[PDB]
RNA sequence: GAUGGGGUAGCAGAACGUUGAGUGAAUCUUAGAUUUUUUUUUUAUAACUAAAUAUAGAUGAUAACUCAAGUGAGAAUGGU
RNA sequence: AUAAGCAGCUCAAGCAAUAAGAAAGCGAGAGCGUACCUUUUGCAUAAUGGGUCACCAAGUUAAUUUUAGAUGCGAGCGAAU
RNA sequence: AUGUAUUAAGGAGAGUAUAACUUAAUUUAUGUUUAUGAUAGAGGUUAUCAACA
């Protein structure tokens, strides 16, 4: 149903689609059957998905045995280690949010991302609300929307209750990292989400304005459109990389005095 | 959408997204695990090569062996070896709807024929091209005289008789190689009636 | 199906087997090639080597699996080097023994020795596979040899609340490498801590089975000669198998018990004090004779490194670099015996 | 984007996102993000 | 005589009888494409 | 210009020095508590009791 | 235990690659043909091994030999 | 963040794989090296040309007259019946 | 591009069922064959479900 053919129509031909609507939400009417349903209407039962969330079911199922297979090679191998992208996915929350089209250029937000970079979403929004920037309005609708996708579809930011208790119930002591940066944090809600990445892409022209100087001379001037990508993580994140980082600098080795350094030229006699 | 939703629920485990909860695809509008108007209906018009094709197996698109009323069987997609009764046909674009509940897709509907209360998605019945259902029709046994449902795998039209004055015409649709003529199904004709202005 | 037919004849019943069949050897291409780059004698069947390549874990019975050859093999390795490490460094200290027997002829050497000979592992026992691979079980937690140590009463304790074991029972209680004793399927999972072990056991005891198998067949004389040149030619630094506590006091313990006048640290030579990285050279010397020395930064660490290398330079002692073996006197007449060292032990002090 | 006027599917999304702060309801993996055959 | 197939090669080293078990109790098709039919929703739509 | 200038120096002078100050001078106001400006009256209490004073008096 | 070894203008020999064509109603491909990548090896303007991603049964790709050229670009204040 | 590199080459410390095995890459430090093309007796030249990348972009065809090699026939050849 | 066949005055403005073309902008009739074609139904706007002459 079009929006310039719902009107070249006869009343009759719309008056039809009205009923196959209306008759089709007598059969969409406790508790089993009202689950079934997103408050949006989307129906969650197979049949009425598998059109659409798994459309080529031919390309699927090979691919599936293809993930079965490799999952079966490593299994028989003793030597086999989980490997370290494949062990964080499952452990770790991660929610990539790409703003809109925003009317501003790239050497101008390229600042405004490299500002809420790092900072937690509640201490990135507080200085979106009291810069001076024009597009920081926008950085902090954009900033609430992907903080929501987060809580929401990926399940973030959802355990502040229960980390409340052990800090204060049983008097825990939080834990202290210090970020790649170098600033020292202490964390008590490591499900606090913060702002892990971010980065500025340009897209189309917004439009086209002709610059009239002297001597019958015209330039165009092209109107910018860009957007921002924000990776919101967990503190897990944080806590995570700083024990890394950590136990890389007690793997390195205490300071000797005298190294053994190498010789590096080999001469077919002794020379001592 | 469906390359990359499966090797997250595959990676991600017991962090799999709830991606019925997200926003629209702003790119077309449309909710999560749902269609489109156009894409659910299959009112796209289609080339006269097409329609010719999607008739191929029943007549030609000036002679059409399939009538509403006749039960088909879907030989394609999903729902495939499915069994329904055809309710409408439409001849523009060879699409023929099949109310089945098995059929049904969830869809976006446009909000510019939606109320403010009404829920954006709902549930429609889908609509197959003609060359994805062929015809079911009970026969005879030869041997033994029992009746049986089986699937016509070709028709085209016999004893094609016109007239002029009206503009009318009457044939009949057997099946090739074994010469089964098959009656129509019941059509009731339209309501015609006498308007105040006539 | 009709277009791929099967590229191996075998029976029906081949998949099911624990493992292949003793004829299937005399037709796989791997093992004629690992029999000819081992150079074994041609008095070892194909039928043989075979044996040497199936684990008990991949088969319970105890023909048709490495459980006995591994055996008789385990005792040639460990008395071979036993004997030979004893002749060459006659003062070694015990827990060091341990450590250097376990350093060539332990599950770690051993894993190297069959990666060495171009031996693949096969993914999960069974017939069907070819016996020119390594096949094991890793998911069976209860596999292991019959060893001649035995299980102590206190091992419970021991490992739960730390109780003292001693180096001198050792020896009879414990493993030759003085290790206590008794310390459907799914393959979707990843390797574990506990598969590595079964993963190097199984080639320690495939090593270990084929110098079983060359005992049997071909003598102990040429079981000596595999052991000597596969084995005991890999090089080892004993001397960074040393960790020393108060070394200076066990020094002391040293020239006391040998009635050597009392040990005296010199500074035989230095530079650089009073800065960042300082030289100091001191010298240990018992009464004219100078014992050994040693180079460091700080004066303390300078005296701790010089009786290190003085206690080093006792226990390395090598009447020569290849030894007479009492194992040489067994075989054809050889020339008389003559007395080996035998050292009194190693110095304990406080 | 500030000044786009919300639809309806964000306005459902803020009324879960306030149920699952608040506690009402729990958050669970999602279900019918693809069907796969391996179901783990 | 013919070609070894990765198919063949993990025959040799016992991994395929397993394989075998886990894509049959998984539903999943061993060496097929399974009764799935082919992409039709561009087919569908008039696609050339 | 004789020459383009290049990523590595036009990167020093758009960003060496130039990183945008985040504003820390940032209290609460007494009367409803919001975050605002430091010596600086709440603009959401502003208009509200602006309001309040045009409809009553 | 063969002889020879820089090179502009210039002359000569021998090859590779690109596009299309014949053999070709041929060969190969869900037991993965094809994937602008990465990787490996081979005296190597080239092909090859493996890996990763996607999914094609021919309006797909292709050895070898041969045929014809709109056949090879850091350089024209060249053009888009 | 003590440094005067046509950003390559020769020498090379060190870092880099949670684990059996496996080091591509980056490289401190030492030395060598004054872009390319065109045009000229001769150009790092402060002589000409180029902002970068992709694509377009130049000894070809016809007739005629020759030569070499190969090959058919042979005091005949070719063409054509 | 060449070849074969046929033909021997071309354009624009505005309007109109947006495949349908001239204020009649989808005129009205004939003959034949219609699935063994040609190359025993429904359907006049829910239209033109028939091509050739
Ligand atoms: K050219
Ligand atoms: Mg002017
Ligand atoms: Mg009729
Ligand atoms: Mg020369
Ligand atoms: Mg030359
Ligand atoms: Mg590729
Ligand atoms: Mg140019
Ligand atoms: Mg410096
Ligand atoms: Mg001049
Ligand atoms: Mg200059
Ligand atoms: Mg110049
Ligand atoms: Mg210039
Ligand atoms: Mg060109
Ligand atoms: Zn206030």
């Amino acid at each position: 149903w079009s929006l310039f053919g719902w009107g070249k129509q006869k009343v009759e031909e719309r008056n039809k689609v009205k009923e196959e609507l209306k008759q089709s939400e007598l059969a969409r009417t406790a508790a089993a059957h009202a689950k079934d349903q997103t408050p949006t209407g989307i129906s969650l039962k197979k049949d009425h998905l598998v059109r659409v969330v798994d459309p080529d079911p031919r390309s699927r199922v090979r691919w599936e045995r293809k993930m079965v297979i490799r999952k079966l090679q490593r299994g028989t191998d003793p030597w086999s280690v989980e490997p370290k992208a494949e062990r964080i996915a499952r452990t770790e929350r991660k929610l990539v949010y790409k703003t809109g089209y925003l009317p501003t250029s790239v050497k101008k937000l390229v600042h405004l991302s490299r500002q809420i970079r790092g900072k937690t979403v509640s201490e990135a929004l507080v200085q979106m609300q009291f810069s001076k920037k024009k597009m920081a309005k926008e950085v902090k609708t954009e900033l609430l929307r992907a903080e929501a996708k987060a809580i929401v579809t990926r399940g973030m930011g959802l355990g502040k209750a229960a980390a409340a208790a052990a800090q204060k119930e049983t008097g825990a002591e939080p834990v202290k990292i210090q970020t790649k940066d170098g600033k020292h944090l202490e964390i008590r809600d490591p499900t606090r989400i913060y702002v892990a990445e971010t980065f500025v892409n340009k897209g189309f022209t917004r439009g086209v304005e002709l610059d009239y100087r002297a001597r019958g001379r015209v330039f165009k001037m092209n109107k910018p459109t860009t957007t921002m990508t924000v990776v919101l993580k967990e503190e897990k994140t944080r806590i995570r990389e700083h024990q890394e980082r950590v136990a890389k600098k007690l793997r390195q080795g205490p300071w000797v005095h005298l190294p053994d350094r190498p010789v590096t030229s080999q001469r077919q006699f002794y020379s001592w | 959408a469906a390359v990359e939703a499966r090797n997250e629920d595959w990676m991600l485990g017991p962090l799999a997204p709830r991606r019925e909860l997200d926003e629209i695809t702003l790119s077309n509008g449309n909710f999560f695990g749902s269609l489109s108007p156009t894409r659910a209906l299959l009112e796209s018009e289609v080339s006269e090569e097409e329609r010719k094709a999607r008739v191929a197996w029943c007549g030609s698109p000036k002679f059409l062996c399939i009538a509403p009323g006749d039960r088909v069987v879907v030989i394609e997609g999903h729902h495939k070896d499915l069994i329904g009764t055809i309710e409408k046909l439409n001849t523009r674009n060879m699409t023929v709807e099949i109310q089945s509940e098995k059929l049904k897709t969830n869809t976006t509907v446009p909000q510019f024929m939606q109320n403010d209360a009404d829920k954006p998605v709902t549930q429609i019945y889908a609509r197959l091209p003609i060359s994805s259902v062929r015809l079911v029709h009970p026969l005879k046994d030869p041997q033994t005289g029992e009746y049986r449902d089986v699937i016509i795998r070709e028709l085209r039209p016999r004893n094609i008789v016109h007239d002029r004055p009206t503009r009318t015409r009457s044939m009949r649709r057997f099946v090739p190689g074994e010469n089964i003529i098959i009656p129509w199904p019941k059509q009731e004709p339209i309501k015609r009636e006498d308007q105040p202005a006539d | 199906n009709d277009r791929f037919p099967p590229l191996e004849p075998l029976p029906p019943a081949a998949e099911s087997l624990p493992s292949p069949l003793p004829e299937r050897a005399l037709t796989s291409a791997k093992l004629a090639a690992l029999h000819a780059r081992l150079n074994l004698s041609p008095k070892i069947p194909l039928q043989t080597l075979a044996r040497t390549l199936v684990d008990a874990s991949a088969d319970e019975n105890p023909q048709f699996n490495n459980a006995n050859l591994a055996f008789v093999g385990q005792t040639l390795i460990n008395y071979h080097i036993a004997e030979w490490l004893l002749c060459k460094y006659p003062r070694l200290p015990q827990g060091i023994l341990f450590s250097a027997m376990k350093a060539y002829a332990g599950p770690k050497p051993l894993l190297q020795i069959a990666r060495s000979w171009g031996v693949d592992t096969a993914a999960v026992p069974g017939g069907e596979v070819d016996p020119g691979l390594l096949q094991f079980d890793a998911l069976k937690p209860g596999v292991a040899i019959t060893n001649f140590g035995y299980k102590r009463t206190e091992l419970a304790y021991l490992e739960k609340f730390k109780w003292r074991r001693g180096m001198a029972s050792r020896v009879v209680l414990d493993d030759d490498f003085g290790d206590v004793v008794r310390s459907d399927v799914s393959y979707d999972r990843y390797g574990n801590p506990d598969t590595r072990a079964a993963a190097e056991r199984a080639h320690a005891y495939f090593v270990r089975a084929v110098v079983g198998a060359i005992y049997a067949h071909c003598g102990r004389e040429a079981a000596k000669a595999f052991v000597k040149a596969h084995i005991m030619s890999r090089t080892l630094d004993i001397a960074k198998l040393f960790e020393f506590k108060y070394p200076t006091r066990e020094l002391a313990a040293l020239c006391a018990r040998e009635d050597f006048e009392p040990p005296v640290a010199r500074l035989l030579s230095e530079t650089g004090r009073q800065s960042r990285t300082p030289v100091f050279v001191v010298g240990i010397y018992s009464g004219s004779d100078k014992l050994g020395e040693g180079a460091a930064s700080s004066l303390d660490h300078a005296r701790f490194k010089a009786a290190m290398n003085a206690l080093k330079a006792w226990y390395l002692y090598s009447p020569g670099e290849n030894p007479r073996v009492p194992s040489d006197m067994l075989e054809e007449g050889a020339k008389p015996w003559t007395p080996a060292y035998i050292d009194m032990g190693e110095v304990i002090s406080r | 984007p500030s000044q786009f006027e919300v639809t309806k599917d964000r306005k459902a999304i803020k009324a879960r996102q306030s149920k699952f702060l608040s506690g009402e309801e729990t958050w669970a993996p999602g279900k019918v993000n693809a069907f796969l055959n391996s179901k783990i | 005589p013919r070609r070894v197939t990765p198919v063949d090669k993990e025959r040799m080293v016992g991994r395929w009888k397993v394989i075998q078990k886990e894509l049959q109790k998984r539903e999943l098709p061993v060496l097929g494409t399974g009764n799935h039919g082919k992409y039709v929703e561009l087919k569908w739509l008039g696609s050339k | 210009p004789k020459k383009k200038t290049s990523h590595m120096k036009k990167r020093h002078r758009q960003m060496a020095g130039k990183a945008l100050k985040d504003v820390t001078h940032l209290n609460r106001c007494p009367a409803c508590g919001n975050l605002k400006r430091m010596h600086h009256l709440c603009s959401t209490c502003l208009g509200k009791l602006k309001g309040f004073m045009d409809r009553n008096g």
